[PDB]
């Protein structure tokens, strides 16, 4: 993968555990462009995101981090 | 030498293919049945978008 399987990226997020995921929601919301569209339901306690408008310098950094946390 | 006219323009065309989007909903561990810890408790009801209707238009 030399580009960032978008699936393996949403589905390999949110399997995660909480010091994982959080630091997933952390990284979208610090470096939040106004592409990404990300919606923070607080009552659910949930990051409801499309990472399919995250620029490639983001999804990148999170492929990094949840492939490396899942595999 | 001279260059000349030379190197036209290509006229292309659109493509709409937006695609739906692959979103996902990251759940985060709120309060729930876990170890011994305290969660949290709300400050009040503000109302903060308290709408409103009509002042005068007889």
């Amino acid at each position: 993968k030399g580009s960032v399987d978008l699936e393996k990226l949403a589905f390999g997020l949110t399997k995660l555990n909480e010091d994982d995921l959080v630091g997933v929601v952390q990284m979208v919301t610090d470096n939040k462009t106004p592409e990404m569209n990300v919606t923070n339901n607080v009552e659910e306690g949930e990051f409801i995101i499309d990472l399919y408008s995250l620029p490639e310098g983001l999804l990148k950094s999170l492929w990094d981090y949840v492939k490396k946390n899942t595999e | 030498e001279v260059k000349s006219s030379s190197v036209e323009i290509i006229n292309g065309s659109e493509s709409k293919k937006k695609k739906p989007k692959l979103t996902v909903k990251i759940k985060l561990n709120k309060t729930t049945v876990l170890e011994n810890n305290d969660g949290k408790r709300a400050e009040e009801k503000p109302e903060s978008k308290s709408p409103a209707k009509k002042t005068a238009a007889k």
